């Protein structure tokens, strides 16, 4: 009759027509979405790019290198003429054509100058591109970096402090004895640099002799656990550090980077100086913000060329 | 510095 | 004037195929989520930032759920 | 006779989710689709770091344990100086130190399903930076090159060290005093001993929830590594989409196919099942012999060391 | 896992 009607529950035959499509587009669609991926993960694949990076060109030292092209005082793995493990150093070269080398620095605190013997030897601390990072390149490799046919090297201490001003201070025929002498400097004299002469002894008054010891020429070096100094034992651990020491200083790079610099008879330890002092400069308070020392071949004091 |  | 359930039949079961084909819909993105959602990851260690979001299987292991009943009728 | 009315009750069940679902994952062929976009677009800019390179180094990580090297971080190891300096991690915390880690697992941001070279260079981030330091004391996922790798265990006695960590803090750890990655030459046979383990040998002692023929087809020991671009597995089919490497997601010492999986595909939260892998296998950081065949980790890392 |  009207039954026949059911012709109109036969609407599906759109309720599922329109829908279907609903279907047949996202299995398409996916086609697509693939692509849209094998794309992002061939983008995702290489790794955080790093700043830090070391450059071709090697030799002897920093200045052998930054001899044979060079110009930007970054890193590089030199080789000492005679050595091993070819090393790598933070080297700063500057324009007329020189390439010094830095066996120290210092700036924020970071890297503890309170370190052991065969960590002051093997050198410690961490390098950079740049320069801005404490680090001590180590006593040994200091060596092998001075005694190299021994072509006469030289010391260069810069400063600087919590009120503006820096210096410098010279030292000619430089050298640092082998382990075996233990690490004792070998210097001839002070040449220049307001930055004053604390190398030579200083009297601090309490005695003549305040002056005879406080002399760091000559005076092997002191680690916390293996002294070398002239004092009724180890200076060092005293205060704390591993700098050649005597009975004991005047002028310390390796020492407690004291905030604000100038510090007291409080924040002394065992009760005595350990700051970054240095009598040919500052007090025996005044601790350096800044510090730095960095060689490089004599013949370039007077270069001329 | 100095010491005793 | 013959009536025609035969035309009936042929739509009902003409849905049985999007009952195989939709089961595979709903696992081609129970694992294309996943593609991605672990490719996302693998930027991180090349691209910039990275986004931090989720995924909620107890919805498609769900939605899965209620549709392997829909099943039955002849 | 009266089945008409499936034309008005069964339907009626029917288009009502081929229509709801069909959008109710209509709206996932949507998020899943600009999330894409959308980390796609934070992929514009690359990521960066700036490790700056301590002082300190030496052969291996044990000589630089053994001079001064008391931190666990990003050093500059110089194996046989008859090669490049090739920056590292280290571990000197747990185990004595020494150890020069090989491959580390800690999240994603490294897709470890590669091929030929990027396994025998390497490929990851080796280190970050601490967030707060210089250099860069916290590790990344990575894969310390193999060619650098085969010769780290041709210094004489290489034992490596496996470690994991599952999600709910429970570890193990393995280990083989005796390990050896043979040259590429070699298509880098994997030879590993001395075994001793807390978390099962799985990659000689194949896996053992199993049996016989099932098993030994699980032992990576004497196997040749192998990726997606280098059938050297242990699955003998001429159907190349069926290869133990183009499935489990990476490169591995592949026999017929694994008892363990580092360098799987990354696995969020451990648990997952074959209805979720790209290829229904057990793909991801598994390591059988401990979690099971569907158990990804958190952490799966791999430190060598001499003696 | 092994292969059937
Ligand atoms: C071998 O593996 C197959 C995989 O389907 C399984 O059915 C069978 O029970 C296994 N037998 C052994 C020896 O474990
Ligand atoms: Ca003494
Ligand atoms: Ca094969």
């Amino acid at each position: 009759e009207i039954m026949k009607y059911e012709a109109s529950i036969l609407t599906h035959d759109s309720s599922i027509r329109y829908l279907q499509e609903i279907y047949n587009s996202n299995n398409q669609k996916i086609v697509n979405l693939k692509e849209k991926v094998a794309q992002l993960e061939a983008q995702c694949q290489e790794p955080c790019k790093d700043t830090v990076q070391i450059h071709d060109i090697t030799g002897k030292d920093c200045q052998d290198i930054a001899n044979k092209g060079a110009k930007q005082s970054g890193l590089y793995f030199i080789k000492p003429l005679k050595a091993n493990q070819q090393f790598l150093v933070y080297c700063e070269i500057d324009g007329s054509g020189n390439g010094w080398t830095v066996f120290q620095k210092r700036l924020d605190g970071s890297v503890d100058f309170k370190k052991n013997w065969i960590q002051y030897k093997e050198g410690f601390g961490h390098l950079s591109p740049t320069g801005t990072t404490e680090f001590w390149l180590g006593n040994e490799k200091i060596h092998l970096i001075s005694t190299q046919s021994a072509i006469p090297y030289a010391l260069r201490v810069e400063l600087e402090d919590w009120n503006g001003r820096t210096s410098t201070a010279d030292y000619a025929m430089f050298k640092v004895g082998p382990e075996a002498d233990k690490y004792r400097l070998t210097y001839a004299y002070f040449a220049g640099g307001d930055a004053g002469d604390a190398f030579d002894g200083f009297d601090f008054g309490d005695d003549p002799s305040d002056k005879f010891f406080t002399s760091h020429n000559g005076m092997q070096f002191s680690t916390w656990d293996n002294d070398n100094d002239k004092f009724e034992g180890n200076c060092a651990e005293q205060d704390g550090s591993g700098w050649w020491m005597n009975k004991c200083h005047a002028g310390h790079l390796n020492g407690v980077y004291y905030q604000g610099g100038t510090y007291s008879k409080a924040s002394t330890p065992n009760g005595y100086d350990n700051g970054i002092i240095w009598a040919t400069w500052k007090t025996r308070w005044y601790s350096m913000k800044k510090t730095t020392m960095k060689i490089i071949p004599f013949n370039r004091l007077t270069i001329g060329e | 510095g100095p010491r005793p | 004037i013959e009536v025609l359930k035969r035309k009936v039949i042929e739509k009902v079961q003409h849905i049985q195929l999007l009952q195989k084909n939709v089961r595979a819909q709903l696992v081609d993105m129970k694992r294309l989520e996943v593609d991605i959602d672990i490719k996302i990851r693998s930027c991180r260690g090349s691209c910039s930032r990275a986004l931090a979001r989720e995924v909620d299987l107890k919805d498609y292991e769900d939605q899965q759920k209620q549709l392997e009943q829909v099943i039955a009728k002849d | 006779l009266y089945i008409d009315e499936t034309v008005n009750s069964n339907i009626p069940t029917n288009l009502r989710v081929l229509r709801s679902i069909l959008e109710n994952l209509r709206s996932k062929i949507q998020k899943l689709e600009s999330d894409v976009s959308a980390q796609m677009e934070y992929c514009r800019t690359p990521c960066t770091v700036s490790c700056n390179i301590p002082v300190v180094s030496g052969k291996e990580c044990e000589e630089i344990i053994r001079k001064g090297g008391e931190t666990s971080e990003m050093y500059l190891i110089q194996p046989d100086s008859s090669v490049k300096p090739y920056r590292v991690y280290c571990d000197m915390n747990t185990e004595n130190g020494g150890w020069t880690v090989i491959q580390n697992r800690q999240d994603g941001s490294v897709d470890f399903g590669r091929k030929w070279d990027p396994y025998k260079q390497g490929f990851g981030n080796v280190a970050t930076n601490t967030d707060g330091k210089n250099y860069c004391g916290l590790p990344g996922e990575y894969w310390l090159g193999n060619d650098k790798i085969s010769q780290l265990t041709r210094m004489g006695p290489t034992e490596l060290l496996i470690e994991m960590e599952d999600w709910k803090g429970d570890k193990v750890k393995a280990h083989y005093g005796g390990f050896t990655v043979q040259n590429e030459a070699n298509k880098y046979q994997i030879s590993v001993n001395k075994y001793r383990g807390t978390a099962g040998n799985a990659l000689m002692d194949g896996a053992s929830q199993l049996m016989g023929e099932n098993r030994t087809m699980t032992i990576h020991n004497g196997m040749f590594f192998s990726t997606y671009d280098r059938d050297n597995d242990g699955w003998l089919t001429s159907d190349p989409r069926k290869q133990c490497s183009k499935e489990d997601g990476g490169g591995w010492w592949y026999n017929r196919c694994h008892a363990a999986n580092p360098n799987g595909r990354y696995y969020w939260g451990g648990q997952y099942t074959w209805d979720m892998a790209k290829h229904g296998t057990d793909d991801g950081v598994v390591w059988m012999n401990w979690k099971g065949s569907w158990y990804s980790m958190r952490k799966m890392s791999m430190k060598i060391r001499p003696f």
